[PDB]
């Protein structure tokens, strides 16, 4: 009785209205990419064939 | 039963002018017209002699 | 791989409705718009490695003899000569269903199981109690090592009843499930004791109608007795129903007798 | 019964991003749009906020408007940004400059037709359209100007529906913008005619909530916008789940507004528990009620002790007895009788819903209509009169084209609103 | 999104070298104009677009023009290290200088050179889709900076119209001086600058020398240090366009918040964590400490004391790891101070900005590395004292027509001196009138 | 450049207990058997024209 | 029921090449002419556009006419060029020079007899002839002059058939030719008397369709001609496939034209949507109806909001319910009643065909008769009057031989067309 090829999927903890930390401040580079005025397609992800 | 509608969209660019500003008391109010209703009064008045 | 009766598994759950790997069986197949029929000869259908492992496995004879004497002990002592109730109580300690979708047997559960047969006992002296402990431990060890194990060292209940009860066709399982579906008015996995009381058919039974050897209401009360949780909350899960009908199907041989008694047993709509 | 959301300006777009994260989490929607939830109760009302796209996907009933796309580029780059429909994003080519006249008259008339086309497509798509919901700040430029312009046009198009706004109002201690009094006064003048119900939030109250109640060491705007998204998603909870006493936005409006001009309310959300004290207090309906009425938990600077409650509403989520709710509301009304207007026999409406937010046993959101809101308008009118008498920055607005008479109308209307609140506070039976 | 930089004369070109060095190092463009090929980040960022444009082969080129009347400084840029970065058309050089004469720049020589500059700026403005302002760097003490800067800003103001024009301006220091005729050029420049600039930031070299002596540990500073400090200030103000943040600030927001009346558009500028590496390890640098730092007069880059006037508006830009609650607590504490006073007609005196990108470190630089910084621009009545002193110097010399024959020979009527001096007198009276409380006037 | 930071390491020892389900528990229900007294089918009414 | 196609001038020959590619693809005809299709539904109506050549081959019943062979040599060298019958290419030795008088009087009368001989051979070859279909531009020289000459000759010889035209007309913002007003005015004067139905397209409107709706990064004339060929092949789809409610060109004319001069129509095609957006919007009959009415999807610069619909027609392709279609057309007529002429009780005709175009689940083509077309004629008449008062470039036309009275009548006739449209827009019952 062994696990087959596909893998377990993990789900994150619930978002309580309180008890959240400043995870947005852990980044060290905040360059912004221009999408609306330049890219016609925008950043729409389409999977590979 | 009512299903969806298509909609054409109004042109409201020419309506907005700086000389015609909003004043107190000219907001849009929706009041239904009164409808008269007939009421029956078959209830006999109390007669305890 | 998508023929009728093909069992396959793909992988771990990808949504929150399941908690473990599950097997799927194809019940319908349509090919009105299929133009490329591909197939590999001399190959297994679907992804059913557990079934292949069960088919290729072989169990020892002394294990079969031990289970035979254990079944006899339940049928007499735990029942009253009625084989259905005896087999029903035989899987009492393995009712819990895991995230895989199948019931597992632990070694301690097996030891508790064999001890409940009321056969390995004697006078309450110290030496006799020690001898009974040694005997039940040897029997439990013999049974435990004759079956394949998974991670955490457990064996399968269905493969166990394949040698306790015997093979069972798909039609019998379908009919049992159809009765359970008809009797369950919610969509949970529990039956109410009042529904069982209302839908059972003690009245037309010939031992109460033409022979007058038993009373109808007394036999109805005796039937309500055998359920394990009738005096406390009155909920009968799916596993207990399937255990009772495992015993019933083990008792009878012929298909038409099984189907006739199955239809006559319950007066459903 | 469906709600259509509008997000305007930087504050509106950021709060909207956090709101749609909270809503997608509660209904188990993957950021790809696929449903991965675990109960049918989640699916049977998903239509209320999401439209269904083909093969599983859901798209949020939302319109994003801003005059420069920088914030929108930030939200599209965010973790849930992909869910938004590309055609929903409406933008111009130059900013509002924090100027009401520019945001209302120059780029407003240029973009407004595209915003009306998108909003009418979202409105007509619904089976049965309930009210609109708008998030914006009143002190800004595109938030104030485009929010009030779009509200006026939607009130012309759909006068029978509900118009609801969530609004950020300037703090009493520190300004974030120098020209705040003009923008606030003109926006309040527009809202009192057009709006049906308006909620006001001070950022200073959220900072004090975070530091004193939650004791967060390093709070960020994501936390403040999460608290706001929590209450916003809570007010509509009875619309989309079963319960013992159902409620609806129109039922709240009918029970909260005694007279049509008095539609400004205070807001609060109760189960905030400190980062290291959950072991000291068990969950119970009295605990929620005690936090519910504590002024520390109210998101505006005005305090109830200087006014009186005309009406209040409490929406409870969770499995609880109706007896405890009714007796708590009776005990609070009886013990503090001086703070409730006496010519109304019962000021509090209650509602009970079976499904709590994930990870909480119970929750309640509180909406309050209190006369102490008159103190905020008086302060704004004072600052407006100080700036206007000296023409402090008036040349920007007059150069755009505004008549000075508009400023005197807005001041007179706000002063009359303050007078009306003061008169109803001191009314008596005789 | 886009901004165009105009560099005029010697100070403006030398400050431009430091600015473009910083913007290259912050974005990552190599001196030849190509992004490094060793990095395999996979993502293709565009944030540079505010300051650079790509051709298509991947070379970057900057949105700037360099204007000068003498060739030497522009030829030094052409032969320097960034030679391959700039397009040769952007580097414009004349034959001979304006010789410290505003009249020579405005009437005789800049009138000839101005059309090439306008054609280059037009060629830049055609390659934009969201231009939101011009940044101008010049000194009003010299002839070509004053005369051609005024004439070019005037032509830009007629041609582009509503678009904003922000100036960084070096005014004559109160005791450091470089030329005798500085007051005449500064007065005549300032006369044009009142009508044709939206915000003007003033700098004095004596203040930046004092700041580099007191805070940094430099005994013998030179112009490259001052230019690196100015580059840091420009990077702080333009960071709001280029990186993520809590409260962004568009270039149009400055004019709306800082200017109460159309003539009152001159603002003071200061920068907080100017500190050396040896001091940096003895002290923590929290938000409240740098907020307290920006208000000390020892931090200012113009020699004026704001304690001699009243504030009308302040704009505080925070960049780096800062949280809004600390900014609010700091500003309320500053508001409590008794030596800081606001005019009674300006109750809501503050504008705030918060950006997440910390300041960049330059390999040969003298500033320490810090996780956060704040920069302030503010409008105050104390500014009237700078003009009053430039006036007495103008009046003392003009009483004997000390040098006027040069200006009249190069094309100017003598009447223009009296007009400009009367306009600056009226500006002085404007600063007296605007600062009077309303309670006194009933 | 410098690499970013993430904080997914060293969590609490009992993270797997916390639930992610909107409804972790099903509703509780029970049942009672009936006591068949004569009132179970005696005392019932019959149709208005029932004939032997 | 056979249609004969005529392709005239550079624009006509180029659009025609793409049209015959689209039709050959839909019926599975190889570029050698061999049938390679995969359903009997393709073969059973192949006669409508193709004649049968020996041993399997099919040849298309089309005539190509031009005054200089450059375009014809380009299309003959193309991938499908071989299918065309060699004898069907007619060409001269010098160009039209963009001059109406040269194309109509000098080289027109010189070549027209050989074209009429080929057209008569093609008409008399059909077992039953349906109307002619012609594609040409109105702003050019040989297209306008020789096309209108041929139209007049075919109307003399076949007055009982249908005459249908697809025509390209000058954009309101940028001209492709300096003398466009003269050629356009003379051509519209000829068409309003001779034509039975005329469709008008602006190249600028196709540019706006591509950029706003389809968001193509690098469109080419092949894309614009593909959109036109798609709509052209859609109008005839019900003629050549089975369906639940058949329709025909004569039945369309009878339902669309209230009075014989009012036969100018706007055109649209619905399932246009960008590759990035397609994941966000499912195809449905309400979605075809929403795109169908939206002015963004209409191929003319005039917008319906300035006029009123006299009549409209919608042709649906696919297996679909009639309840969805009849209800959507009633709903759009009732909701937006001010844009529909009130003295006609129902302005929309519907038709349903079972076979959609390959690769699309559903499609609709829309034809609309709206009074807002009067503003385009007014603009052309204004530019004509500006040029004529100063005798602009007139010596070219007068040197060829034209009398000025042709110019004054054509201007007067267009002005009368604008007046008659304006009168019916503002008409009332009384
Ligand atoms: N901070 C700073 N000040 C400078 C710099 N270069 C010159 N200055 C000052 O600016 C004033 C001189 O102005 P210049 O730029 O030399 O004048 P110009 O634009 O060359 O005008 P012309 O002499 O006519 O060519 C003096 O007060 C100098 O101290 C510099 O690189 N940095
Ligand atoms: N709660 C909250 N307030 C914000 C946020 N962003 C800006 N604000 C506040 O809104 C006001 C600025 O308005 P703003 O959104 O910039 O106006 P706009 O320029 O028209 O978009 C100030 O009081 C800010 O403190 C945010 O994300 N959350
Ligand atoms: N949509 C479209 N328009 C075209 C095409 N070719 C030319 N045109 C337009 O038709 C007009 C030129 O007419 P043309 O065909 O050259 O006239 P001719 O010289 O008489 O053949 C201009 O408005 C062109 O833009 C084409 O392939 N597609
Ligand atoms: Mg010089």
């Amino acid at each position: 009785y062994q696990q087959s090829r596909a893998l377990k999927k993990e789900f994150s903890l619930p978002m309580v209205p309180g008890m959240t930390c400043g995870e947005e401040m852990l980044r060290r580079s905040y360059h912004r990419t221009q999408v609306h005025g330049r890219k016609y397609d925008t950043n729409t992800h389409i999977d590979g064939v | 039963f009512k299903q969806r509608d298509a909609v054409i969209g109004p042109i409201v660019n020419d309506t907005v002018d700086p000389k015609n500003f909003l004043r107190t008391g000219q907001g849009i109010k929706h009041i239904v017209p009164p409808v008269p209703h007939k009421k029956q009064h078959r209830k006999d008045f109390l007669d305890c002699g | 791989d998508f023929q009728i009766g093909s069992i396959f598994t793909l992988g771990g759950p990808l949504n929150q409705r399941d908690d473990g790997q599950k097997r799927y069986k194809v019940v319908h197949c349509d090919d009105s718009q299929l133009r490329t029929r591909t197939g590999k000869t001399l190959a297994f259908i679907g992804n059913n490695v557990s079934g292949l492992l069960q088919q290729t496995h072989r169990v020892s004879g002394e294990a079969i003899d031990a289970l035979k004497r254990i079944r006899e002990a339940y049928i007499f002592n735990v029942g009253n000569g009625i084989p259905e109730v005896g087999i029903k109580a035989m899987g009492r300690h393995f009712r819990k269903v895991g995230s895989d979708g199948r019931r597992w047997m632990s070694y301690e559960g097996i030891v508790r199981f064999v001890k409940d047969s009321r056969n390995f006992n004697a006078t309450l002296s110290f030496s006799d109690t020690q001898r009974t402990e040694e005997d039940v431990n040897t029997v439990a060890t013999c049974i435990y090592n004759a079956f394949p194990k998974n991670e955490e060292e457990c064996i399968d209940y269905d493969f166990f009843m394949d040698y306790v009860r015997g093979p069972m066709s798909q039609e019998r399982k379908d009919a049992v499930w159809n009765i359970f579906r008809r009797m369950d008015y919610d969509r949970d996995g529990n039956l109410n004791i009042i529904d069982i009381q209302a839908c059972y058919n003690t009245q037309d039974h010939p031992t109460c109608s033409v022979d007058h050897l038993f009373q109808s209401d007394k036999m109805l009360k005796g039937f309500l007795t055998i359920w394990d949780e009738n005096e406390r909350c009155g909920l009968v899960p799916y596993a207990e129903f399937l255990d009772y009908y495992n015993g019933v199907s083990a008792v009878l041989e012929d298909d038409k007798v099984f189907f006739d008694v199955l239809n006559n047993q319950w007066k459903l709509l | 019964r469906e709600i259509v959301c509008v997000q305007a300006g930087q504050c509106g777009n950021q709060i909207g991003s956090k709101f749609w994260e909270v809503i997608s989490d509660e209904h188990g929607v993957d950021p790809t749009g696929t449903y991965q939830g675990d109960s049918d109760l989640q699916l049977e009302r998903i239509n209320v906020y999401f439209d269904e796209a083909t093969g599983g996907r859901y798209v949020p009933r939302s319109v994003l408007i801003d005059l420069e796309p920088g914030t929108m580029d930030s939200v599209r780059a965010g973790p849930y940004g992909q869910i938004f429909r590309p055609d929903n994003f409406i933008f111009g080519q130059s900013g509002a400059g924090n100027n009401w006249a520019k945001g209302h008259y120059t780029e407003g008339a240029e973009l407004i037709d595209s915003v009306l086309d998108v909003c009418c497509k979202e409105a007509e798509s619904c089976d049965c359209l309930q009210g609109f919901q708008i998030c914006h700040s009143l002190g800004g430029g595109t938030g104030s100007g485009m929010g009030t312009l779009l509200i006026s046009k939607l009130r012309e198009q759909y006068p029978d529906r509900i118009m609801m706004t969530f609004s950020i109002i300037p703090s009493p201690k520190v300004s974030d913008t120098v020209v705040e009094p003009y923008n606030t006064t003109l926006s309040v003048h527009q809202l009192v005619e057009n709006s049906d119900e308006s909620m006001c939030i001070d950022n200073e109250a959220l900072y004090d909530i975070c530091f004193r109640t939650l004791k967060l060491t390093t709070p960020t705007f994501g936390d403040l916008n999460h608290l706001v998204s929590a209450v916003v998603s809570g007010v509509t909870c009875c619309l989309r789940f079963p319960g013992q006493l159902n409620s609806d936005l129109r039922k709240l409006a009918v029970n909260l507004v005694p007279f049509p001009r008095l539609h400004f309310f205070m807001m609060g959300f109760a189960p905030l528990t400190s980062r290291g004290s959950q072991q000291y207090r068990g969950l119970s309906v009295p605990e929620l009620t005690q936090q519910m009425f504590d002024a520390k938990n109210m998101m505006q600077a005005a305090d109830p002790r200087h006014g009186r409650y005309l009406t209040a509403s409490a929406l409870f989520r969770g499995r609880m007895s109706t007896k405890e709710v009714d007796e708590q509301m009776l005990n609070v009304q009886n013990k503090n009788s001086s703070y409730f207007i006496e010519w109304i026999p019962n000021n509090i409406k209650s509602s009970v819903c079976d499904i709590p937010p994930k990870g909480l046993k119970m929750a309640v959101t509180f909406i309050g209509n209190n006369t102490c809101i008159q103190e905020m308008f008086r302060r704004v009118g004072e600052q407006f009169t100080l700036m206007f008498r000296r023409k402090a920055f008036l040349h920007w607005y007059t150069g755009e084209g505004m008549d000075e008479m508009e400023f005197t109308e807005a001041e007179s209307n706000m002063n009359d609103l303050v007078s009306e609140y003061q008169q109803y506070q001191d009314a008596t039976i005789e | 999104r886009e901004a165009i930089c105009i560099h005029i004369g010697q100070a403006g070109c030398q400050v431009g070298n430091a600015c473009w060095e910083l913007f290259c190092l912050e974005h990552g463009i190599q001196p030849d104009g190509a992004m490094p090929s060793d990095k395999t980040i996979g993502v293709e960022d565009d944030a540079f677009n505010t300051f650079f444009s790509e051709t298509g082969a991947g070379k970057h080129v900057p949105r700037a023009v360099f204007l000068d009347l003498e060739p030497t400084v522009v030829d030094e840029v052409r032969t320097g290290t960034y030679r391959q970065l700039f397009h040769p058309e952007q580097l414009i050089s004349g034959k001979e200088d304006a010789a410290n004469n505003y009249a020579r720049g405005h009437y005789t020589i800049g009138k000839e050179i101005v059309d090439l500059c306008l054609d280059r700026i037009r060629k830049l403005a055609d390659n934009c889709t969201g231009l939101q302002g011009f940044l101008v760097y010049h000194a009003v003490g010299g002839g070509t900076g004053s005369g051609l800067g005024a004439l070019l800003l005037e032509r830009l103001s007629v041609d582009y119209g509503k678009k904003s024009k922000l100036g960084y301006t070096v005014y004559p220091s109160p005791q450091v001086s470089t030329a005798v005729v500085e007051p005449y050029n500064s007065v005549l420049s300032t006369h044009s600058l009142l009508e044709h600039t939206d915000v003007a930031a003033m700098l004095d070299n004596e203040a930046i020398y004092d700041l580099t002596r007191r805070n940094l540990d430099i005994e013998r500073p030179t112009y490259t240090n001052l230019n690196r400090l100015i580059g840091q200030v420009v990077s702080s103000l333009t960071a709001s366009l280029r990186f993520d943040g809590a409260l962004n600030v568009d270039l149009t927001e400055f004019q709306t918040n800082l200017v109460p009346y159309p003539r009152i558009h001159f603002v003071l500028t200061s920068y907080a964590p100017v500190i050396s590496a040896e001091k940096a390890y003895h002290e923590q640098l929290s938000v409240s400490e740098i907020s307290n730092a920006v208000f000390e007069p020892a931090s200012m880059m113009t020699k004026c004391d704001p304690r001699h006037g009243k504030y009308m508006a302040c704009c505080l830009m925070y960049r780096g790891d800062v949280v809004p609650k600390d900014v609010n607590a700091a500003v309320a504490t500053i508001k409590t101070k008794r030596t800081i006073q606001f005019v009674d007609w300006s109750p809501t005196g503050f504008k705030c900005g918060i950006n997440y990108q910390p300041p960049t470190v330059v390999p040969g630089g003298d500033l320490a590395k810090v996780q956060r910084a704040v920069c302030m621009i503010a409008n105050s009545t104390a500014i009237a004292e700078v003009f009053a002193r430039i006036d007495h110097k103008f009046d003392l010399m003009y009483s004997k027509r000390a040098f006027v024959h040069w200006y009249v020979g190069e094309g100017m009527e003598e009447g223009e001196f009296s007009e400009a001096r009367e306009d600056l007198a009226a500006l002085e009276k404007d600063y007296e009138e605007v600062g009077a409380e309303s309670a006194d006037m009933d | 450049r410098e690499p970013d930071d993430v904080a997914g390491k060293k969590p609490h020892c009992f993270e797997m207990e916390l639930n992610r389900k909107l409804v972790p528990f099903p509703e509780d229900k029970t049942s009672l058997p009936r006591i068949l007294d004569y009132s179970h089918v005696g005392l019932h009414r019959l149709r208005d024209g029932a004939e032997d």
